[PDB]
RNA sequence: AGAGUAGAUAUUGUAAGCUAUGUUUGCCACCUUCGACUCAACAUUUCCUCUUGGUUGUAAAAGCUAAGAAGGGUUUGACUGUUCGUCAAUUAAAAUGUUACGUGAGUUGGGUUAAAUACGAUGUGAAUCAGUAUGGUUCCUAUCUGCUGAAGGAAAUAUUAUCAAAUUAAAUCUCAUUAUUAGUACGCAAGGACCAUAAUGAAUCAACCCAUGGUGUAUCUAUUGAUAAUAAUAUAAUAUAUUUAUUAAUAUAUUAUCUAUAUUAGUUUAUAUUUUAAUUAUUAUCAUAGUAGAUAAGCUAAGUUGAUAAUAAAUAAAUAUUGAAUACAUAUUAAAUAUGAAGUUGUUUUAAUAAGAUAAUUAAUCUGAUAAUUUUAUACUAAAAUUAAUAAUUAUAGGUUUUAUAUAUUAUUUAUAA
RNA sequence: AUAAUUGAGGUCCCGCAUGAAUGACGUAAUGAUACAACAACUGUCUCCCCUUUAAGCUAAGUGAAAUUGAAAUCGUAGUGA
RNA sequence: UGCUGACAUGAGUAACGAAAAAAAGGUAUAAACCUUUUCACCUAAAACAUAAGGUUUAACUAUAAAAGUACGGCCCCUAAUUAAAUUAAAUAUAAAUAUAUUUAAGAUGGGAUAAUCUAUAUUAAUAUUUAUCUUAAAAUAUAUAAUUAUAUUAUAUAUUAUAUAUUUAUAUAAUAUAAACUAAUAAAGAUCAGGAAAAUUAAUGUAUACCGUAAUGUAGACCGACUCAGGUAUGUAAGUAGAGAAUAUGAAGGUGAAUUAGAUAAUUAAAGGGAAGGAACUCGGCAAAGAUAGCUCAUAAGUUAGUCAAUAAAGAGUAAUAAGAACAAAGUUGUACAACUGUUUACU
RNA sequence: AGGUAAAUAAUCUAAAGGGAAACAGCCCAGAUUAAGAUAUAAAGUUCCUAAUAAAUAAUAAGUGAAAUAAAUAUUAAAAU
RNA sequence: UCAUCUGAUUAAUUGUGGUUAGUAGUGAAAGACAAAUCUGGUUUGCAGAUAGCUGGUUUUCUAUGAAAUAUAUGUAAGUA
RNA sequence: AGUAUGAAAAUGAUUAUUUUAUAAGCAAUCAUGAAUAUAUUAUAUUAUAUUAAUGAUGUACCUUUUGUAUAAUGGGUCAGC
């Protein structure tokens, strides 16, 4: 009752229903703003309705199985914009984290909201498609975005890509087909490069990526450590 | 619970600015983003790409606006038959001056 | 003087004598709130505990009186506004003061106190009272001092990281009962020890949460009323596909479960008619957390554990040795030589400080800070943990997995199958 | 009556200084009146503990007040309107 | 404790006024504005209609639309009351003025016609307060015309079928829920005994004036120096529940705010729980705790005879046996004073 | 009684300066403005603090050293 | 303000307007109310009321410089 | 509440000089080092100015009083009256 998560200022009803309130708006918009304390209590509680989601499609059991989808109804807000908000963590959402152990937010930190200097966050779903099946973009995987753009200002800086961006990248994939992979950065730098005004010559931007793609795949002092006399 | 005396010059600035604790601390924690290579705060995403980012989102995944048919055709005169001009309050005059009382984000300086 | 079986000075001490105190009642006029609660600090003129002198009135045991002694301790209830006092039950003892008769910018407001009112008395009366009774008004965010904690800066017998002694500031210091020595010493008997040790307690302090108890707006179950969802199923419509001969049948998606008319004015409900206008699973909200039964961590005392800090040194009152000055005597206010206290010095504990010590010394990873994740810590700070991802090793928080706990049904079961 | 009662009720009458419409006396009912007792109940207390929310604390924005001769505003004792 | 002005100090301290917010987008300008969705709060209101009031605050200048019928004023009429008014000489009076009488004013009240829709002008001629019972009537069932038990009992309209004037009129018959509520009717109980004032036929008329109308109104738009937890009149106030306008919920509607974000030490406030004890607290049981039906039964002493005491205490039935919403319901007695219900120091 | 009432003198009142630790009233002494060599007042002369050396006795109690505490007791010392 | 408590068909509560007040009304009577408070409102004027009382009264230099006693006083805070 | 002007002060921020982190009280005066600044006769071993090394002395002002550092009166500061 004292320690176990942020009480955030609110009565324990109206905290939990904030709580409720953002996990649907983070499974709806697949990445949210917000202030930080609210953000890191709301991916506590996404991630766990994800878990049980996950379990309830693997379990055998059936009466667990039950359990569980009674626990994900109990713990969202199914209404107006939320009423196929089962239907789309089971056949959307859930699916994509079957292999991923746990992690399936992140909280980004921001620059403090000026009007009130309020520490601001970006609570957003881990590994987000890009693209959807119609010939659009997706709202979304806002982390992966920034990486590729970091990237495109590599390449026109004719500069090594820093250390810290390769071992982004590595993590991205971790859990990524190759190919799907690239066909995200390839559709992510269209997009950039053109926001940013640089010229996308299509076949040399597919070779920069699928080099980057290489290296990310094929892995490859002051004292003396020595054994006691 | 009141003040006995005048508080002086001295004793007013040395309560104020002698602590450490009062005053102003230097940012030293700023570093460069990798995106655009320009100052932002250590551990924390750079404003300008994550912005430039929503905004391509919203450009992108954008709810189309409803125009009802009958009044996208009607004629010119028919429509300012219909619905025509007013005066605005103060208030509402006040209220369209956006640019009067809220804040654009400002971009920070490039990194060396 | 005089009591004290005898003897003024064991104990008592008329009236008169000489002082101290500023604790009472006064006097003076420089100067214009009693009690309770809470926390106490100081004194010693000591009530208890320790040491000791006297006590034909110290046999013993209880006492009485006096000297040293302030380390520790010194009460709970009935009555009353009361301090006090009376009593009850305890205690080793229930000491006396000082501190603006400590403490109302810390609490209270029963007493005292103004407005209302009544009673007894006084007065022709308005009204009055070293009277009685019921009722009844002040508030304050802390500037400075001071104190409790916590940081930053700093000058360091010159650096940093660590370990740190003397020292300083405080804390602590006990007491009872029982048992043994011993029914011994002593005493006719009745009664009944010192010296000393141990064990139980005591009051106080400190830490702790394994367990116990409490809590537990983590959680789970049960449960009354009202409302609102999702899913499934049925029906209907629309949109998209497939079959069929735009229609019908199928599949997917979305939306819908209304509506209108009758029953003599109005409202609601009911049924009938009208319409495609559905009843099961599972959720949520609200009603003190809706109420109730349990309950993890943490925190806590009703709980648990430990401590009351020795040995030692010099002393107080007091008790001696030898021994003159002073042929004796005299513990010395002589030279020498000894005993002697819950006190003193210390010891023990905590905090502060940092003499000293080990090491490294312009740095591909020197020492710190800013930043992030945090809790062992915490108002903010500070402190401590981690900031791994390369040749090795290091898990801070969440998430995950795990076993375990909680909840409450469960072998009438779960999983594999034949 | 209570372990124990300056309170309460009953009774006595040196009524300091009761008494008959400034009414006297005893009742039923009533009373947010005043005092006392019993029951039940309880954090009132023994003896406090845990929890909740709003403040307090920190950051951002806005922004009081009484007060103030001037202040570089320590302890003790003594002195002294 | 001079007056006025300016500027300090406390201090960037307290405070920012009962409060539930979240995301996405308007907008790579939003904690505060607008929209959408979610969540919550008010709901015999924080809703919807209005009265009064007011810097028009409004959905605004291209601005709140009336001949009259569940439209108000204006107008007619008057109450309380008011009037340099009214009557050789109304009466009185140092002046001012006052009195009596007339006339005039004066709403908080009364005022014809109307969905068949309705016609207001001019001229002429003679109602305090409360109640709807019992009986009786017929209707529906049980038993053998008459008894027993149960509802129903004055009015409010559509339908169908008849009989008369001639598909429009009049009357009759039959058909048809419950619970509240309205108006209009009738009969009538009580003492406290219940406003005032302004005609009818006939003919001729009637081209329908002025003002109010926004929004706010248990409130940021009025009265409180403030966008002030105060004060402020009336009517509707979805259903489910109930004796109910209690209480719970909340369909719809409205709202979520000139402060936010975190942290939640000490400490304060307002709540929840508490072992063993149970008033040992305290001036004092102050505060807190305490309800084993709320319906139907039953209910003593005393007593002024009044179920006054009584809503008696205890207790029963229905319900429930481990408990499991809110709200109503919080003991018994003795004494002093005052019969009682009332009134009082607006702010001790 | 730092009391009260008057008598006499002084000071303060209205008087600064030195001393009395600090000091309205006590001990000295009266600031016209400076200067700082010489006489000094009261009070002082180990240091704080301007200035000191002696003589003869007594005390041993820190008595006392600028605010004298009594009756009485004990121990000495002189003189008769 | 919150809780608690009391009345709640009556000597009830309350809207709209009216009457009665500054020697002065209303008052189930408290000296209670009469526009944020009355043993008698407010405003304007008499009016610069009066105050033996409190406080204040503004540059410099120079010379002299007290008193706090007696008597009287409805006088002992004054005045001769 | 005219119009110009405004190095009037209180008051705020900033910079410069100087002193200040082992020192205690009306914050001044006098003694006295040091540092800085200015100086068309500093010829210097110079002169002025500014500045809490260090030392000594120093109980705000007024009012009212027998008598006030008084913890008696009155004043937040400056400008005008
Ligand atoms: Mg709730
Ligand atoms: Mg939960
Ligand atoms: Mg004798
Ligand atoms: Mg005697
Ligand atoms: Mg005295
Ligand atoms: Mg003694
Ligand atoms: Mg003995
Ligand atoms: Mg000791
Ligand atoms: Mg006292
Ligand atoms: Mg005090
Ligand atoms: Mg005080
Ligand atoms: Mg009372
Ligand atoms: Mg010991
Ligand atoms: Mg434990
Ligand atoms: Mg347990
Ligand atoms: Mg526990
Ligand atoms: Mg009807
Ligand atoms: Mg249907
Ligand atoms: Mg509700
Ligand atoms: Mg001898
Ligand atoms: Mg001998
Ligand atoms: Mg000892
Ligand atoms: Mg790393
Ligand atoms: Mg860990
Ligand atoms: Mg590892
Ligand atoms: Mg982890
Ligand atoms: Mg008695
Ligand atoms: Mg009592
Ligand atoms: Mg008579
Ligand atoms: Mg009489
Ligand atoms: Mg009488
Ligand atoms: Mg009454
Ligand atoms: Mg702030
Ligand atoms: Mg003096
Ligand atoms: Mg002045
Ligand atoms: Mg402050
Ligand atoms: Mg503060
Ligand atoms: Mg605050
Ligand atoms: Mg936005
Ligand atoms: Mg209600
Ligand atoms: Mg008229
Ligand atoms: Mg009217
Ligand atoms: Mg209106
Ligand atoms: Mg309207
Ligand atoms: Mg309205
Ligand atoms: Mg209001
Ligand atoms: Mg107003
Ligand atoms: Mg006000
Ligand atoms: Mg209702
Ligand atoms: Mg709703
Ligand atoms: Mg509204
Ligand atoms: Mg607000
Ligand atoms: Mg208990
Ligand atoms: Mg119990
Ligand atoms: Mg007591
Ligand atoms: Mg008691
Ligand atoms: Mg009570
Ligand atoms: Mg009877
Ligand atoms: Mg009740
Ligand atoms: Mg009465
Ligand atoms: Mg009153
Ligand atoms: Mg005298
Ligand atoms: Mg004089
Ligand atoms: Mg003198
Ligand atoms: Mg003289
Ligand atoms: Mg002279
Ligand atoms: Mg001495
Ligand atoms: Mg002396
Ligand atoms: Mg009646
Ligand atoms: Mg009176
Ligand atoms: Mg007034
Ligand atoms: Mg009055
Ligand atoms: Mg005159
Ligand atoms: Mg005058
Ligand atoms: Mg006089
Ligand atoms: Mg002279
Ligand atoms: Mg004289
Ligand atoms: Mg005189
Ligand atoms: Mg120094
Ligand atoms: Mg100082
Ligand atoms: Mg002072
Ligand atoms: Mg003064
Ligand atoms: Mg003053
Ligand atoms: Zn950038």
């Amino acid at each position: 009752t004292v320690g176990i998560a942020r009480k955030l200022s609110r009565d324990k009803a109206h905290r939990d229903a904030l709580l409720k309130n953002l996990a649907c708006q983070l499974f709806q918009h697949e990445s949210i703003v917000s202030t930080h304390a609210k953000c890191k209590e709301a991916s506590r509680v996404a991630e766990r309705i994800i878990t049980w989601t996950k379990r309830a499609i693997t379990t055998s059991n059936s009466v667990a199985q039950a359990e569980l989808k009674s626990q994900i109804q109990s713990q969202l807000f199914l209404a107006g914009d939320n009423r196929k908000l089962m239907k789309r963590l089971f056949s959307e959402i859930a699916p994509r984290y079957l292999e991923r152990p746990g992690g399936y937010t992140r909280v980004l930190r921001l620059e403090p909201r000026a009007n009130d200097s309020a520490p601001q966050s970006v609570l957003e779903l881990v590994d987000s498609p890009v693209m959807s099946e119609s010939h659009t973009v997706n709202r979304g995987n806002l982390k992966m975005w920034l990486l590729v753009k970091s990237v495109i200002n590599d390449d026109a800086n004719q500069l090594p890509h820093n250390p810290l961006t390769l071992q982004n990248l590595h993590k991205v994939a971790k859990f990524k087909a190759e190919a799907q992979l690239h066909g995200e950065i390839m559709l992510i730098k269209q997009v950039l490069l053109k926001e940013m005004s640089l010229p996308y010559d299509e076949a040399l931007e597919n070779e920069r990526t699928q080099a980057l793609l290489k290296e990310v795949y094929s892995s490859s002092s002051s004292y003396v450590m020595v054994p006691r006399p | 619970a009141v003040p006995k005396k005048k508080v002086s010059h001295q004793k007013k600035r040395q309560k104020l600015y002698g602590p450490g604790k009062k005053q102003l601390k230097m940012i030293h924690h700023l570093n460069k983003c990798p995106s655009c290579g320009h100052y932002k705060r250590a551990n924390t995403l750079c404003m300008y790409c994550v912005g430039q980012i929503s905004h391509i989102w919203k450009t992108h995944t954008a709810k189309e606006e409803i125009k009802p048919r009958q009044e996208e055709e009607l004629s010119e005169l028919d429509q300012r038959v219909l619905y025509p001009g007013r005066r605005d309050t103060k208030y509402t005059k006040d209220l369209k001056d956006k640019d009067n009382y809220l804040e654009r984000r400002v971009r920070t300086l490039k990194k060396d």
